[PDB]
RNA sequence: UGCUGAAAGCAUCUAAGCACGAAACUUGCCCCGAGAUGAGUUCUCCCUGACCCUUUAAGGGUCCUGAAGGAACGUUGAAGA
RNA sequence: CGAUGUCGGCUCAUCACAUCCUGGGGCUGAAGUAGGUCCCAAGGGUAUGGCUGUUCGCCAUUUAAAGUGGUACGCGAGCUG
RNA sequence: GUGAAGAGGGAAACAACCCAGACCGCCAGCUAAGGUCCCAAAGUCAUGGUUAAGUGGGAAACGAUGUGGGAAGGCCCAGAC
């Protein structure tokens, strides 16, 4: 998954989630859009 | 005329029992340390142990606040090669729980020789009863 | 010286 | 399980039908007689305490003797404990023979290493030896640098240095058991165990696979 | 809220047995089961259950909402019972079931033999299908999850342990 | 990476709750180790005489006694400066 | 500045992690073999030679790998000079 | 302005910052800065709020349904999201 400092939705299906202390991005269509360190 | 001075040869002392259980570690320590140093009497004598013997039960059941329980550090060094060991709060309570309180007040008793001596008056038992019936320890809150 | 060192 | 106390008589081969030399240390294992049993009641733990040899009466002290007195005496060389684990033994000089290892395939063995007394680095720690030549000035087997500079400004603890070597515990582990021989008190384990000929040995079934 | 605030029927035949914070519920099939709650206030009476915040927990409601939801699946659990349904895909992919252990052949150099936990039982319509019924929703999910894990469906020929309501990727390879 | 799951009728590994998870961590293996002054435990052995003084107390001393054991000495060791 | 021996080698090291190998992962323009990249990981391991004072670098040939740095560019009351 | 040529209290330790200008004695009292749970003198003080991060007790562009407050607006039982 991509790590980055700025994370943001990519597809219309990307979703954004705050798990543990960390901000994330989950895409149900496109694995490339997973993101952490947000 | 010089103001009074406690004298080791004739200090009172007396014993007590305290229940760690729900009590929050440290807010507990405070009073232990205070009572351990004698700061609730004619303490009036920095250079003399005037505190009370006081024993603590259920140290394992001691309480903490915050995410402290899994995040408090507790470090020490073996004096060796590169031997910086550590152990988390829960880890401490797991193996020799009595430690948590012990070090927690040890840090709040003074400095050096006397200080070390004050610490000897505190008996910290993991469990519930204690083999000190003979001292006839009187319970106290806080 | 020388001076030996050288320099 | 438990193990026993023996004496290194030591080292000889035994040849096999299909022509192979099996080097074996020969451990003499006279019967071990339990001098004491220990229990969670008389605090602590579950262990047995054996003795094995034989000792001169005039050498056995009052206490040692009185201790042997409880249970079948005949004071032996010394005493040794083995921790227990759901096996049980009554003290009346139960006597445990080499019988114990008939079915054992493993065995660990512990001696007291031969005494080298000194060594210094090179022998003690396999330190490299400086140029024997090439201008070296009085620094051929010396240890060379032993620290950094100002910033540690000290030598760290456990630095490898010259000093006492050997004449200490050391055990070996694994060691196939080649032969078990009661009414001969022999035990041939395959090859090489620590300590010198004659010295005392403790063998236990191996803790590792 | 909403889910918390909605009620929940207790269909005829079910037990329910609150005791402080410990609900327990028996029905037709199913080993009853028993949850714990915390900043929730569970309220019986009626042919229903109702959940609401307890004074002084800012976490309330969100807690009640879960609580309601959990209890619910217990009712539905111990009554109708819960689903499952996995299917193998890939040459040489067998499944057996001896008693309460699935015997899978998933192209490894050894068997696997996954032992079912407690309140869950398994069947094999074909060598390439596994349906496992059970009451405890949390666990039934887990076991299928475990079963899928032995060979998560790879995206080139879909081979491996599937759900059935799954979606499964599939990408065009691209030699080379 | 998951299961279950609300806050947010949905979705969601998480906020409650549960499962996986690495040569790192705590152990398991080997060695040291009660100066661990927080100086621990267990077994065994040994000593069962008289008498005086003062400011009379963990007081000082006289005669008898000299244990278990230890040490010294000697012959010494695959132990050792 | 009434003196803080300065390059490389040798011997001995010791920490950091921005990880060379080994371990665990996500993504892959991941079929497989095998790569790429990011995340986690510092437990252990981490080349002999030719040339040159070299460090380095080039070259030969290995290896799972031949890691980057701090330590008075570690290491003259240890050696080499 | 201070140190230099100024001690004292505060700033953990810290000429140069903060408070303050030591003629001598005092086991009196009131304050300044700075503080008042323990080391450690003095509030585990009162009332009303905020933060859940050990934030408080190191750092930016930038990222984000963390969370408190305010003004205004859109759609809604002719059924809104
Ligand atoms: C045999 C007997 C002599 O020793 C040698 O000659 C060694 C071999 C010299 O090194 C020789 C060899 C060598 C390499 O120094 C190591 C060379 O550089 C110098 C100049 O002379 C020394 C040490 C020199 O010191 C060095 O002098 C440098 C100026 C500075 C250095 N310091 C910063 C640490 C300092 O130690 C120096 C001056 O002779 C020391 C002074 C006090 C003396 O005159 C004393 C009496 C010496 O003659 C002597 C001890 O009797």
């Amino acid at each position: 998954m991509k790590v980055r400092a700025s994370v943001k939705k990519l597809c219309r299906n990307c979703k954004i989630v705050k798990r543990d202390g960390v901000i994330r991005v989950i895409c149900s269509a496109e694995p490339k859009h997973k993101q952490r360190q947000g | 005329m010089k103001t009074f001075t406690a004298k080791p040869e004739t200090v009172k002392r007396d014993w007590y029992v305290v229940d760690a259980t729900g009590k929050t570690l440290g807010r507990l320590a405070t009073e232990l340390a205070r009572r351990l140093r004698g700061k609730h009497k004619a303490e009036y004598t920095p250079h003399v142990d005037t505190g009370d013997y006081i024993i603590v039960l259920n140290a394992d059941k001691v309480a903490v606040t915050g995410n402290k329980r899994t995040d408090k550090v507790y470090y020490h060094h073996t004096g060796h090669i590169g031997g910086i060991k550590q152990a988390t709060f829960e880890e401490m309570i797991a193996r020799r729980p009595e430690r948590v309180i012990e070090i927690a007040v040890k840090g709040m008793l003074p400095k050096g020789p006397l200080g070390r001596a004050m610490f000897r008056k505190l008996k910290v038992y993991a469990g519930n009863e204690h083999n000190h019936a003979a001292q006839q320890p009187q319970v106290l809150d806080i | 010286i020388f001076s030996i060192f050288v320099i | 399980m438990i193990g026993l106390v023996g004496k290194k008589v030591g080292m000889t081969r035994i040849f096999t039908e299909d022509g192979v030399s099996i080097p074996v240390t020969v451990i003499e294992v006279e019967a071990n007689r339990v001098t004491q049993v220990k229990d969670l009641a008389n605090d602590g733990y579950r262990a047995i305490q054996v003795t094995t040899g034989a000792k001169k009466a005039n050498r056995v002290t009052k206490p040692e003797a009185g201790h042997f007195a409880k249970a079948g005496v005949e004071a032996g060389r010394g005493l040794w404990e083995f921790r227990l684990a759901e096996g049980e033994e009554f003290t009346v000089g139960q006597s445990i023979s080499v019988e114990l290892f008939a079915d054992v395939k493993k065995v660990d063995v512990t001696g007291t290493s031969k005494g080298k007394g000194f060594a210094g680095t090179v022998k003690r720690w396999n330190f490299r030896t400086q140029d024997a030549t090439h201008g070296n000035s009085l620094s051929h087997r010396v240890p060379g640098s032993i620290g950094q500079n100002q910033t540690p400004g000290k030598v760290f603890k456990g630095k490898k240095m010259a000093g006492q070597m050997g004449n200490e515990r050391v055990t070996v582990q694994s060691l196939d058991v080649v032969r078990v021989d009661a009414e001969r008190n022999l035990l041939l384990v395959k090859g090489a165990v620590p300590g010198a000929t004659g010295s005392d040995l403790i063998v236990k079934p191996a803790v590792k696979a | 809220s909403r889910v918390a605030k909605a009620p929940v029927v207790v269909p005829a035949g079910v037990d329910v047995k609150i005791n402080g914070q410990v609900i327990t519920i028996k029905g037709k099939n199913g080993e009853l089961t028993r949850t714990l709650n915390d900043a929730v206030e569970v309220k019986h009476a009626d042919n229903t259950l109702t959940f609401g915040p307890r004074d002084g927990y800012a976490d309330g409601w969100a807690q009640a909402g879960t609580a309601r939801a959990l209890l619910n699946s217990m009712v539905i659990g111990v009554t109708e019972g819960f689903t499952k349904k996995l299917q193998l895909v890939g040459v040489g992919y067998r499944a057996a079931v001896k008693g309460n252990v699935i015997n899978l052949s998933l192209g490894f150099s050894h068997p696997v033999d996954h032992q079912l936990p407690a309140g869950i039982t398994a069947e094999c319509p074909t060598q390439t299908e596994i349906v496992l019924k059970g009451a405890d929703k949390q666990v039934i999910g887990q076991v299928a999850a475990d079963l899928r894990a032995y060979r998560r469906p790879e995206p080139y020929k879909g081979k491996g342990v599937r759900y059935a309501d799954e979606v499964v990727r599939t990408k065009e390879a691209k030699k080379k």
